[PDB]
RNA sequence: CUGCAUGGCUGUCGUCAGCUCGUGUUGUGAAAUGUUGGGUUAAGUCCCGCAACGAGCGCAACCCUUAUCCUUUGUUGCCAG
């Protein structure tokens, strides 16, 4: 949706020919998706999306590229969804049946910190093992619950988020992405139009599509 | 009565470096009694682990099979790595006969009244792959009659 | 070779020693003889007692001894006073006034004595030898330690001969001086043969 | 008489740097990959980057000790104030 008119963006006179049928025009001289065809292409996918959320479905949300390295979870705390904004590398999803390990050693403390047993000393174990544990939620935690490999992977930016890309086609896993004035389908099930560099909009973004996965609990 | 079925074993001797070293390799199969088989490799420095990460396998293993009846209709041919196991339905008689390697497959798979034999590379990690190609290859009668318009 | 004596000449390296006496060196075999007689009428008070060892001390004008039990009620009985036989039965023998003190072990299914007999006991009851082997390891290996052997010798699961075989875990260091392994050699004895267990635990250096 | 019956006692490559458990990925498989590449070290050692990761062992650390102050001793030793 455009409202008051107002559009910003990249690019003012490049754009590639994998994304030539989405394009209409220029407006404020940056290149501008067929205002008619945006929602019903957003809808579409979105749908989809919803549907493997109901069937329970894990989905997964990478967040590298920095207008989401925080919003993937602080714009989405009840959604129901997975969640990585680290630096990825060969093995960072297709090694899950080793990387279970560090799964395996996340439950061995939350299964302890309940517990009086780990509060009857001053640091030991309540700011100690406290600090263990909060640590490795930070790059673990918000993977820690869904178990084995993704039902569907969702990206950013398809330039940018090239190797969870790579790593999804490796193991099956259906992608969503989007898209805006210059991007490559390829390795890419579904795309939609959107925003990759707002500071601004990404927030909000989040909450149109993802909140269709806590749909998924009815 | 699922029963979970042992093929061979084979031993891997290494001089290194001074000395030696040696590791056994088992190969099993699982399936489920009837209609489909599973078959799994493992690897180990001792025989009972070997072929406890070889039922780790074959229980996390399947292909399906276009069976009726616990029987064959037609003559089929698998082929892996030099093995090329062709197999025919056995009647009137005992059920199992055939090649060594093939009698726990045929078994797990529900399927043990077939005469089948090697023509080939006799070794079981190439012979239990050619003997699930023809399991993989078989078809009902039925499925070559119904590829005709309505 | 390379098994050694754990029993003996690994005993008093990392370890507290089981016995400390002095005596004048033209007697010192009647007092090393005396040594074992006051642990021959005390072993058999505790024949129920799952004793890991017993230390016993022979000061000047004293002796004094220590029970390491899985079990500190069996060896006090009635009201707590019945702990006075293990002074009388060695101050008997060695004609001075005896003291008693009581130990608690801690993990009696992690100790190598104790782990012995739970393995002699199943042996007796006909059991698949694999089955106990396996199940000594996996509750000792579970309890805490760094690695575990267990070596079973004698009519194995019905064998024809007599037979041995063994299972590991983790590390073992037999080799190594200062490892602190914890030994025993058991025998059940029977009308069909000896049967027998052999076991090594290593739960950290010195 | 004989290590050409043993156990114990030690001897050696050698303070050498390398060996395994739970695992991933690749091949029909022996096995590979990683442990390769860029820098480096006493060292598969420490880093950089990367299809590999955790956990162990050896190394280092740990333990023993020496080159010199500080406090405690103070004699039949020492002797400045």
């Amino acid at each position: 949706m455009l409202k008051a008119g107002v559009h910003f963006g990249h690019q003012t006179r490049y754009w590639n020919p994998k994304m030539k049928p989405f394009i209409f025009g220029a407006r404020n001289k940056v290149h501008i998706i067929n205002l008619e065809k945006t929602v019903p292409m957003f809808n579409e996918a979105l749908a989809e999306l919803n549907k493997i959320a109901s069937r329970k479905g894990k989905i997964l949300f990478v967040g590298t590229k920095r207008a989401a390295s925080e919003a993937v979870k602080d714009a989405a705390l009840s959604c129901d969804q997975f969640f990585v904004n680290h630096r990825w590398l060969g093995g960072m999803l297709t090694n899950w049946k080793t990387v279970r390990q560090s799964i395996k050693r996340l439950k061995d403390l939350e299964t302890q910190s309940q517990d009086g047993t780990f509060d009857k000393l001053t640091k030991k174990e309540a700011l100690m093992r406290t600090r263990e544990l909060e640590k490795l939620e930070n790059s673990l935690g918000g993977i820690k619950d869904m178990g084995g490999l993704p039902d569907a992977l969702f990206v950013i930016d398809a330039d940018h988020e090239h190797i969870a890309i790579k790593e999804a086609n490796n193991l099956g896993i259906p992608v969503f992405a989007i898209v805006d004035t210059n991007s490559d389908p390829d390795g890419v099930d579904f795309v939609i139009p959107g925003n990759d560099d707002a500071i601004r909009a990404v927030t909000l973004y989040l909450g149109a599509v993802a909140a269709t996965v806590r749909e998924g609990r009815s | 009565e699922l029963q979970e079925k042992l093929i061979a074993v084979n031993r891997v001797s290494k001089t290194v470096k001074g000395g030696r070293i040696f590791s056994f390799t088992a190969l099993t199969v699982v399936g489920d009694g009837n209609g489909r088989v599973g078959f799994g490799y493992g690897k180990a420095r001792e025989v009972p682990a070997a072929i406890q990460k070889a039922m780790e396998k074959a229980r996390r293993n399947m292909i399906n099979v276009a069976l009726n009846n616990g029987t064959l209709q037609h003559p089929v041919k698998g082929v892996h790595t030099g093995s090329r196991v062709f197999m025919q339905p056995a009647s009137e008689g005992t059920g199992i006969i055939a090649g060594g390697a093939m009698r726990a497959v045929l078994e797990v798979a529900g399927v043990h009244n077939v005469l089948a034999k090697a023509y080939g590379s006799t070794n079981p990690i190439n012979v239990v792959r050619a003997t699930i190609d023809g399991l993989e290859n078989m078809n009902s009668p039925e499925m070559v009659a119904a590829k005709r318009g309505k | 070779g390379q098994k050694v004596h754990p029993n003996g000449i690994r005993l008093g390296i990392v370890k507290p020693w089981n016995s400390t006496w002095f005596a004048n060196t033209k007697e010192f075999a009647d007092n090393l003889d005396s040594d074992f007689k006051v642990r021959q009428y005390l072993t058999k008070e505790l024949a129920k007692a799952s004793v890991s060892r017993i230390v016993i001390e022979r000061p000047a004008k004293s002796i004094r001894v220590t029970i390491h039990t899985a079990r500190p009620g069996i060896v006090i009985g009635k009201k707590g006073e019945d702990v006075e036989k293990l002074r009388k039965v060695v101050a008997d023998i060695a004609g001075v006034p005896a003291q008693i003190n009581i130990a608690e072990v801690r993990k009696p299914e992690l100790d190598a004595k104790l782990v012995a007999d739970s393995i002699t006991s199943q042996l007796e009851r006909r059991v698949m030898f694999r089955r106990a082997m396996k199940r000594a390891v996996q509750n000792a290996m579970r309890l805490g330690a760094k690695g575990i052997k267990v070596e079973v010798s004698g009519r194995l699961g019905g064998a024809e001969i007599a037979r041995t075989e063994w299972y590991r875990e983790g590390r073992v260091p037999l080799h190594t001086l200062r490892a602190d392994i914890d030994y025993n050699t058991s025998e059940a004895h029977t009308t069909y043969g000896v049967i027998g267990v052999k076991v090594w635990i290593f739960k950290g250096e010195i």
